[PDB]
């Protein structure tokens, strides 16, 4: 057996996974989205396939700054896609902040979404174009394209160049979104490098 | 080769879907 | 779209979730209980929907004090509910210790359960009464009612005012129970504050 | 309003069940 | 009720679970294997029941040494069993390193698997023989037999006596395999000690 | 007793399977 395993692809049961963080620690289980629309909020429903409720997640190493920020998440953010493009809507009373390398390519730019705004955060056509442009740049170049399939968002507090908090590990409440569809296409290119 | 095929499939599917290569 | 998403409720497939800790680090996956009765013990069955077996969970940052305590969990604790009340039974050879803010309301009191005892740890009617009493106290008051839906328990070693270990993060083996039903009712009130 | 209704539903369901508002 | 709960056994839906680590921190969700054959690689497919893809897992506390090692996992390791024996095949361009107390019993010996090799890592008959030999050695002796049901493996970098990295917590990329079948048999003996 | 039985069952099942005691 000098050949490798035949690679097969099955459609993901979830179009994205979301991991919640407080400062630099994972908090709670990873949320998986089986529906085209979902909301990440600060409430306490643990059994809604369309709601990732952060208010019920406990953290015994949590300080008062994180505790106060959690109370301001409120209605949180609505995440849903149309076609090959993903977007985020701020339902909360406080703003939300987004770091999307796929959006920066069009590299740490953090964008505010004021309460009530509807903003786009991903375009799969521009990712495929970049993925096509990256195959010429080597294996390690394409391998680091995972950053384009992941989107980080912070509630209430911002971070980056325009803020005292330099990194996302300094924000009290943030999430990391993984786009499973594009990750599969990236997987097929990586296996062919 | 087969890499250019995958790039062309993705270029096509990227226009209207987040679906994978299945 | 100035209105929010229509909120719907589906009955939880699990009446509680349990997270295991060693000192202040999460160890292992979160256990979800689909049956009315379950036991958390120190044995090694990974595939029993009625048993959360802690002996198979590994922790590469584990000291000998935690290792020794794990060997004394034994039969552990039996957790099951009747109606709207949850209780815990000590099957182990060593005692177990419980911190229940819902029980303290009737705020860190830790109660021993000697080997062989059967003790109640939650009353949903008293929680609803407090939840009804709390809506008048503001949003932040009700938001912190999640502490009443969570119950922390330590094996073998105790903590609190009567012990050298001041906090639960100092105990070698403890678990955190989340009551999903009451959390949903709290969610509905929070969305209406 | 609808909050007092939810409180009354919960007050009722709390007497014999851990079930949620479904 | 002075008697304990009647113990029942249901066949595990997964023959093993795999947890990924970077240095001494858990990274990503635990993988569960429902198929007799599986590969742990450094690529980015999140929805293949036969592939544990480590390249999509993110770690915000990750240094450049771990980042560089991740890019060399490549095709990774193929894990599959035949009968009552488990083995590992190195599909990667770099070697892999294995610490198996069940293999050491025949206690930290780390064995290289060069790229393209096929090597066995577990024998359930020798574990049962040891488990039978251990019941005479006391409860605490049998309780520590969980080490024989777990197998740790490192990618690219080695550790142990022959290396500067003394412990597995010093390796940038490693996994921990749990054998659920043998763990159940160990559970039945532990409940009868 | 019943422990020697379990040891004998496991000794038997270990020869050709990773299956548990079910």
């Amino acid at each position: 057996g000098p050949d490798l395993q035949p690679v097969t692809y099955s459609e993901p049961a979830f179009w994205c996974s979301i991991a919640y963080y407080e400062l630099n620690q994972r908090v709670g289980e990873t949320f998986h989205a089986s529906q085209p629309s979902l909301t990440v909020d600060g409430f306490t429903d643990p059994s809604n396939s369309e709601r990732f409720c952060l208010g019920l997640l406990s953290n015994v190493n949590r300080n008062a700054t994180v505790e106060m920020t959690r109370r301001h998440i409120g209605r949180g953010v609505r995440l849903y896609y149309i076609g090959g493009e993903v977007f985020a809507e701020c339902l909360s009373d406080s703003a939300i902040f987004v770091q999307s390398p796929n959006c920066n390519q069009r590299p740490a730019t953090v964008c505010k979404i004021p309460p009530g705004c509807n903003l786009k955060i991903f375009n799969n056509q521009e990712f495929a174009a970049l993925l096509a442009q990256s195959v010429n740049q080597g294996f390690e170049a394409v391998y680091q394209l995972t950053r384009m399939c992941t989107i980080r968002m912070s509630f209430v507090k911002g971070w980056g160049a325009e803020y005292r908090r330099q990194t996302v590990t300094s924000t009290p409440c943030w999430i990391e979104l993984h786009l499973n569809g594009p990750l599969q296409w990236l997987d097929k290119v990586l296996t062919q490098m | 080769p087969g890499l250019q095929k995958t790039l062309e499939q993705f270029h096509l599917s990227s226009m209207s879907s987040l679906g994978g290569p299945a």
